[PDB]
């Protein structure tokens, strides 16, 4: 599995997952923030 | 990587250029000049110098004087206050006079005498400002295009601020001197006369200063991609046809089936300016004057849509 | 667009929303 | 407010101006038409007829006593071109037989400009080294560029840049004078190099460092700045060797390697 | 190859997506892969137009309006009558405004210049998506979306200003409308001044550069040059565009009411009140 | 990254934090189950 | 008849005529879905 | 017949054909999630 | 290709592969034919 | 078949692969959030 | 790529990693289908 | 693993985040402060 | 610890530094300013 | 400490600081002028 | 940097600052946690 | 700057100005604790 850095630069890749990874986190985290349910800051 | 045309990577500075001698008797130029290196990064980092001639002295006192009049008269609906003012600055305005007193020239100087004051003289300065850019283009043998540019913009300016309240005997027609009330001018100009959307003249007015943003984007972004090859030389393109001016003429070809040439370019986009103003001075004119109501006139013309064409409540609901 | 159908989201606004 | 009927005065000014409109469209395409026209065949290069509302020909008076131009008058280009149809049909795209680059075909290709400098409104040659411009430097705070390594598209280090040439009237860097490993003096547009080391958010960021300072031209490879066009006077550069110059740098960005002229897939 | 100097330009290479496979002419016309995708989506979205212009009250031109569908369909899928023509006709669209993007690429490729043109055009493509889709999305109903009429989406334009109050006190609508000006006025410039260049008066001959320095200096003071005025009207219409979109994007979602209360903050800032 | 050998490495520190960042988000969403199940 | 190919090549006289056919089928399948009458899909 | 790949090139067509393909497959997906008698996920 | 061997392994190929597809397509609408038909 | 990849470059593939596969996904996955029958936020 | 033995080498790198993501959405889409069924 | 600095400038890096930092904290302390439970200004 | 001078620009840093601490305390104090329970100014 | 005059120009951090406090100096004036506690003008 | 010695004083220190940085978080977040917990 | 013993005064110093001004923003932020506590 490691030949995949045979093909992808390392920098650019990491760069690319991190930034993708961020997006997601934050879309999640918000959805999260949105329902009642999950919530977890506007009530006790 | 790839150098894409935008800023300037390495400027270069040298003695200013005082221009090229004029061709008639110029009193000469006030040779007041400057350097701006940021200014250097997007396009000529030279400032100055300037030319101060009859004209230009008369445009820019009485402007100022105009202008005075339009600070003193916020300064006193302030009540002297500078935190008022800073407060209610976009809402301080100079106002017309109101209905009763027609379109006298004889006003009050608080109930409106100021208002006409002050038009008086910036008009002075608008027509000194146009005759000084029409003697700077005579004096270098230059052709007049930028004047009658400017004069179409002086048009809608005129038949905005005198000729059609002149026209309709009414100093309250008139747009007042202030931030938000001119705005407040403009929401109930189109409110009193039915919408102005439906106005033909305004619908060709934006279309034209639509096509204007379309043309300006496309004409930038071309010059700039051609900045590989001389493209922005367009003086010497025109007069001698390179590379960069085919290849500029066939990308449009390939892209819409047509194209303009270097120089066409420039009348295609002096054309659409100069009709956005046209357009606005011609249907601002005939607005009251001739017709009071455009949607009832849309109606009559066939192209006034009613509730079983469009209902709009849907999108005034989501927008609460 | 949603998984909804129109007539079930009309529904669900007529009724769950603006009945009850 | 009615004329005669329906007919109204705004109805008329709007029909007047529609008019002026249609005829301002033909206006400006007879515009249009200077060059470039008339339009011919694909394959037999036999010319088109010309516009039924086409008028006179349009004379330039030229400055400098370099006479009239006529745009209309401006030879076609020769039929025959170095190349073949990738299939024989009127659309299909030529091939070139030999070197693009040097051939001048699609991204490559120049036009035929005049054969004299450009002028600055007093007579001199517009574009000058910076040494014969009249007392033009570079900004100070701005990169020397003297000196510096030059890097080509297949990241080999080609050369050093040798001299600097400027524009006398616009005040502005229009080409740099590489030496190459082999000692040849070639022009290479200032819109086709990068300049790295001097980049404004790294002078605003708080940082020391070594970054190195270096111009890179990605247009062509190490090689084919050996193949660059020169000039016929020294310190002169006419207005066909700069289209010269600018082609053949413009159209390595399709022939400087096979793969730039390849799809993404 | 029909221009004169045409020939030698039209070559093979350039294309993004496609090779040889779409790479020819029709006519004046290059195709290309996004050629033929955007004439598909372009025919299939006028012929929709007019398919569901024949299924309502009228044909006049004037009068067509392809409408969204209804606010409580929410973002649903709505039938073709009722809403659901308006949402394919806006998928055609978007297809068609993207590969006409990514056709201008491969143009410009072909030519050897840069992706100004595409990335300038994309801008307004982004304006379009801002309207028609980004904003219904975040409203959470595909009826906030203006109709596909002449004259009807005039209507939409009038009644969204005027459920905020008074949509001149939008200061990023402020933005846009200063952008617009400077821009027509900027175009209007530097027409005149490369016109007047090229067409002297008194029987002299063509100016050069250095002239029209020499005019902006005279009249103005400062000339920004050649490559600068045309940097500065792309800047100018690319952001009259972009914060068209943000001003409508930003209304019904992030700021609700009337836009001239939001001015109540200047008048509470503790230096003047 | 040119020799298999320093890409080795590369890929040995790349699965070490993927799997240091799999553990992490596994004990964050079993916590998160414990607590409220979106699941029944 | 045979000859129309001596006038229009077959790569693009394909490639319209199949962009033709596109849109036509296209157009016609929603026009017959807009209809209560020919639309298969919504009632049994 | 197999004289058509002397015309056209396999490795553009597949890319071509696939695309294609996508989108048809999404519109007539997202016809069927439009008619209450097909759709297969607002409902049980 | 360019000669009439490698066309023809290529139309079988992709021939192969279209028959596959449109099996897997066929099968799917028998199963929606037999769940919910839209003629009759 | 390994075929395919001496026409196809791996890296490009595999990226646009990708790309299209998080759209397919994120598309999915927004759709079935916004029914009432699938969300799994919402209610308990 | 350019040999035969690379292309071997990448053809069952992918075909792995594919079956293995069919295998986790199929594991996934299986219990889905018990929890929930879209047919019926 | 230091070997990460390798393929790293830690100054670009270092400055890039820090700048993430800060927007992420301004930005959950805005959101606190939106909030009534955990808005810690308005009341005592 | 000394070594992070060898990285970072001592004067440009502390000028970025200073402007933002400039701009964080002008944003509490007019925060401060706005809540009623710690306007140091309207009330006596 | 003395050694500031090393990496800082006297001759041009004197004018920010004059200006800068200058303005704030006019800030602070009239947000006390602003307020009825404070304002030393409007009443004997 | 570029030595295995020298990069792995930047790690030392990148990793100290990074430690004392997630301890006061920590504090940070167990002080809020006993005075307002999110949880439960 | 460029020499340890530079770059080791320049610490000195600013390691010196920052306490200081941390002692002045903490004796601040304890007399408004002692004023009006912001966690009740
Ligand atoms: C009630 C109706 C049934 C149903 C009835 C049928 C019938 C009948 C058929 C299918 C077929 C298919 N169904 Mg089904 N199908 C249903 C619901 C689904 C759902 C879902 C989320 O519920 C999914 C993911 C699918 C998926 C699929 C595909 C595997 C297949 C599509 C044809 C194809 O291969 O060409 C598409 C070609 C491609 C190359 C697609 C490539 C996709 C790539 C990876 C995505 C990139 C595109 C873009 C960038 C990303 C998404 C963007 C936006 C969504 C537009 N179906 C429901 C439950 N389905 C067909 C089949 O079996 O043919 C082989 C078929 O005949
Ligand atoms: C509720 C608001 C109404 C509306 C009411 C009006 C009214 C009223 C008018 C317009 C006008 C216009 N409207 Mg409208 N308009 C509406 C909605 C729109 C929408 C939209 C929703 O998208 C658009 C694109 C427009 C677009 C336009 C423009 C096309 C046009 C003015 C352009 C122009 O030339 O610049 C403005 C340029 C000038 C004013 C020329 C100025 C030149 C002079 C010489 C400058 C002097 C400056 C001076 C020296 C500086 C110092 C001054 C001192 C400080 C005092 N309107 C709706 C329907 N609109 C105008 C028009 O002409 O249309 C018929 C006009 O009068
Ligand atoms: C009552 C009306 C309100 C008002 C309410 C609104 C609302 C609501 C909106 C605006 C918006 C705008 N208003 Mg307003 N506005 C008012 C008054 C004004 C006045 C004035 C003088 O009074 C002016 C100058 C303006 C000007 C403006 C602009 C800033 C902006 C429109 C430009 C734009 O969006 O470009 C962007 C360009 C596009 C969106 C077009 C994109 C083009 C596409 C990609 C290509 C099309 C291809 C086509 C199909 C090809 C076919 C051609 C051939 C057939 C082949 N408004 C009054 C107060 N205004 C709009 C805006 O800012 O949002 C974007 C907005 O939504
Ligand atoms: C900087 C932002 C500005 C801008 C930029 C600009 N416009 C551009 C470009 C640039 C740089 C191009 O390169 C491009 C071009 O190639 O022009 C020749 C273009 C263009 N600007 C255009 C239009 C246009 N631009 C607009 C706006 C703007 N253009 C901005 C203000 C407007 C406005 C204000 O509405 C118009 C109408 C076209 C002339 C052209 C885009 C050509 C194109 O998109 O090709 C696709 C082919 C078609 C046949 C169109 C698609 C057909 C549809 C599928 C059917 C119709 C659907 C539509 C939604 C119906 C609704 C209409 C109703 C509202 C009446
Ligand atoms: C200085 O350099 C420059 C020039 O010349 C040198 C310029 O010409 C230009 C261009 C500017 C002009 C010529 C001025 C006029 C332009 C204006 C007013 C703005 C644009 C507005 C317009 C209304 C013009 C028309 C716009 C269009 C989009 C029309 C497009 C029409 C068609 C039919 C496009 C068809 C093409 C396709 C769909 C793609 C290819 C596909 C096919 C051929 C289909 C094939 C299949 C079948 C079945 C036929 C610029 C900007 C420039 O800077
Ligand atoms: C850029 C956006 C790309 C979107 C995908 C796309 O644009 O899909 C393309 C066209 O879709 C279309 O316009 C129609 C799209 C309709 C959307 C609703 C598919 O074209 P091809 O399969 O190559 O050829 C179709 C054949 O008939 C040969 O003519
Ligand atoms: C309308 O829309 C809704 C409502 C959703 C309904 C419709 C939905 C539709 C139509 C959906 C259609 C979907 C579709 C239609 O084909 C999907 C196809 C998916 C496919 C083919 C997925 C394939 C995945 C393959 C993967 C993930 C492979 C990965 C391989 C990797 C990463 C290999 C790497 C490698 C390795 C390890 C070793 C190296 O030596 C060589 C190398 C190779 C580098
Ligand atoms: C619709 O949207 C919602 C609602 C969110 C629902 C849907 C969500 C969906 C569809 C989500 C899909 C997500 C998804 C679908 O695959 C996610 C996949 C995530 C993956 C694969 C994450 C992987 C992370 C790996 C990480 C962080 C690795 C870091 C490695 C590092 C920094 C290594 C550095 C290194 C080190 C130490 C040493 C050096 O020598 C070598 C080097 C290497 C420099
Ligand atoms: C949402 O928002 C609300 C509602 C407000 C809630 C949220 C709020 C948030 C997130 C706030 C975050 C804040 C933060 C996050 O790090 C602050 C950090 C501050 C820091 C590091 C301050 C440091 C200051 C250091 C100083 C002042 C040093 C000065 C040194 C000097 C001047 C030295 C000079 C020198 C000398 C003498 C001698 C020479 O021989 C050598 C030489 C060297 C020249
Ligand atoms: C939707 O949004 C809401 C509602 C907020 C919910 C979601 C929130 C989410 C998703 C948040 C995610 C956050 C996140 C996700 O990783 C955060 C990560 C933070 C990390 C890794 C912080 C790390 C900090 C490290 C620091 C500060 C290190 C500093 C080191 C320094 C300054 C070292 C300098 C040095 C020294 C001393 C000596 C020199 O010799 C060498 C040198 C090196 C120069
Ligand atoms: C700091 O304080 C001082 C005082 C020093 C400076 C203050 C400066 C300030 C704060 C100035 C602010 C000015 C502002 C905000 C102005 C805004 C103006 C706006 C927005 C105006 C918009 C439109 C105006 C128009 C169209 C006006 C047109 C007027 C015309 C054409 C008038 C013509 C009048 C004529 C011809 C005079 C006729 C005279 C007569 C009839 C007697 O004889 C012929
Ligand atoms: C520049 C391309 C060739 C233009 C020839 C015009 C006449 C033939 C057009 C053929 C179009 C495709 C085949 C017919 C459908
Ligand atoms: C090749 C790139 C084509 C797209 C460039 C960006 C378009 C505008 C995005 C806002
Ligand atoms: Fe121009």
């Amino acid at each position: 599995m490691w030949r995949i850095w045979f093909y992808f630069d390392i920098r650019r890749a990491l760069v690319a997952l991190h930034v993708g990874l961020a997006v997601l986190a934050f879309t999640i985290h918000f959805i999260l923030l949105s329902t009642d349910r999950y919530n977890w800051l506007e009530r006790a | 990587a790839t150098y894409q045309n935008i800023f300037t990577q390495v400027q270069v500075t040298g003695p200013p250029e005082m221009g090229v001698p004029h061709l008639d008797g110029s009193e000469g130029r006030v040779e007041l000049t400057g350097h701006n290196y940021w200014l250097g990064k997007i396009g000529q980092a030279q400032i100055g110098p300037i030319y101060l001639g009859l004209l230009g002295t008369i445009s820019l006192t009485f402007g100022a004087a105009a202008i005075m009049i339009i600070g003193l008269n916020f300064w006193a609906q302030a009540g002297w206050s500078p935190q008022t003012f800073m407060r209610e600055f976009f809402w301080l305005s100079l106002d017309p006079p109101g209905p009763e007193y027609g379109f006298s020239p004889f006003v009050p100087l608080n109930e409106g005498g100021w208002f006409i004051m002050a038009g008086a003289f910036l008009t002075i300065a608008v027509l000194t400002w146009w005759a000084r850019t029409y003697t700077r283009a005579k004096a270098l043998g230059m052709g007049m295009h930028i004047p009658w540019a400017f004069a179409s913009a002086i048009w809608l300016f005129l038949v905005l601020g005198f000729i059609r309240p002149m026209l309709l005997g009414d100093w309250s027609e008139a747009v007042p001197y202030g931030i938000f009330s001119h705005l407040d001018w403009t929401n109930n100009f189109s409110l009193r006369y039915g919408n102005l959307f439906y106005n033909p003249f305004h619908a060709l007015s934006i279309v034209f200063l639509y096509g204007s943003a379309v043309l300006f984007a496309m004409h930038g972004a071309t010059i700039l991609a051609l900045g590989r090859y001389g493209g922005e030389r367009e003086i010497e393109q025109i007069t001698d046809r390179g590379t960069a001016a085919e290849r500029g003429a066939l990308f449009w070809r390939w892209v819409m089936g047509f194209n303009a040439t270097f120089e066409s370019i420039h009348r295609w986009a002096w054309w659409f300016a100069v009709l956005t103003t046209l357009t606005g001075g011609i249907g601002i004119l005939i607005t009251g004057t001739v017709v009071d109501n455009w949607y009832l006139w849309a109606q009559e013309h066939y192209y006034a849509p009613e509730t079983f064409n469009y209902d709009p409540s849907g999108a005034i609901a989501g927008s609460t | 667009c949603s998984g909804n159908t129109a007539s079930g989201n009309i529904a669900a606004e007529q009724a769950a929303q603006e009945a009850a | 407010a009615y004329i005669v009927g329906t007919f109204d005065v705004a109805e008329l000014a709007f029909l007047l101006f529609f008019g002026f409109f249609i005829a301002l469209v033909f206006y400006l395409n007879r515009e249009s038409r200077r060059e470039g026209y008339p339009l011919e065949d694909e394959q037999t290069g036999k010319i088109h007829p010309g516009s039924l509302f086409d008028g006179d020909k349009k004379a330039f008076q030229l400055p400098h006593g370099r006479g009239t131009y006529v745009p209309e008058n401006v030879a076609r280009d020769d039929i025959n071109v170095p190349g073949v149809r990738s299939f024989r049909s009127a659309g299909a795209p030529w091939v070139p037989t030999g070197d693009p680059m040097k051939d001048g075909m699609g991204p490559a290709a120049w036009a035929n400009r005049s054969k004299y400098p450009d002028l600055t409104f007093d007579g001199r040659p517009r574009i000058v080294p910076i040494a014969q411009s009249h007392e033009l430097i570079i900004a100070p705070n701005d990169p020397q560029l003297i000196g510096w390594p030059v890097m080509a598209a297949d990241k080999k280090m080609v050369g050093k840049v040798s001299d600097i040439w400027v524009d006398q009237a616009e005040h502005m860097i229009r080409y740099l004078e590489v030496e190459t490993t082999t000692g040849k003096k070639v022009l290479a547009p200032m819109m086709v190099a990068s300049v790295h080391g001097n980049s404004l958010i790294d002078a605003l960021l708080p940082i020391v460092e070594d970054k190195p300072k270096f111009v890179e031209i990605d247009a062509i490879t190490a090689a084919q700045f050996e193949d660059v066009p020169a000039l016929e006077t020294p310190g002169i550069i006419t207005r066909y060797e700069e289209d010269r110059v600018q082609a053949y740098f413009g159209g390595g960005y399709m022939y400087a390697m096979p793969e730039r002229a390849e799809p993404w897939l | 190859a029909l221009l004169s100097f045409e020939r030698k330009y039209r070559v093979r290479g350039g294309t993004l997506i496609g090779g040889d496979l779409f790479d020819f002419w029709v006519g004046p016309f290059y195709v290309g892969f996004f050629g033929v995708t955007t004439a598909i989506s372009a025919l299939l979205g006028t012929a929709l137009i007019f398919a569901a212009a024949a299924q309502g009250p009228t044909l006049n031109p004037w009068l067509i309006s392809i409408n969204p569908p209804s606010i409580e369909a929410g973002l649903a899928f709505a039938p073709l009558s009722e809403g659901g023509y308006w949402q394919v006709i806006t998928a055609c669209a978007v297809v068609a405004f993207s590969s006409w993007v990514l056709r201008q690429a491969e143009i410009s490729r072909k030519l050897g210049m840069s992706y100004h043109v595409p990335i300038a055009f994309g801008v307004a493509v982004f304006a379009y998506v801002t309207l028609n889709v980004i904003r219904p999305l975040w409203m959470g109903a595909w009826g906030n979306g203006f109709p596909y009429g002449i004259w009807t989406h005039l209507d939409w334009v009038s009644n969204v200003g005027y459920a905020f109050g008074n949509f001149h006190y939008n200061p990023v609508h402020m933005l846009a409308i200063t952008f617009f000006f400077t821009n027509c006025l900027a175009l209007a410039l530097h027409g005149g001044l490369v016109l007047s260049a090229v067409n002297p008066t008194g029987g002299t001959d063509v100016k050069t550069p250095e002239y029209e320095d020499t005019y902006f200096r005279d009249f103005i003071g400062y000339s920004v040059g050649t490559l600068g005025i045309h940097r500065v009207g792309l800047f100018l219409a690319l952001n009259a565009g972009f914060w068209s979109a943000i001003c409508i994007v930003i209304s019904g979602t992030l700021y609700v009411g009337s836009w001239i209360e939001f001015w109540d903050f200047w008048k509470k800032i503790p230096i003047w009140s | 990254y040119l020799t298999p050998e320093e890409a080795q490495e590369i890929h040995k520190g790349f699965m070490g934090t993927f799997v240091l960042y799999v553990a992490i988000a596994l004990v964050a969403h079993a916590l998160m189950w414990a607590y409220k199940p979106w699941f029944g």
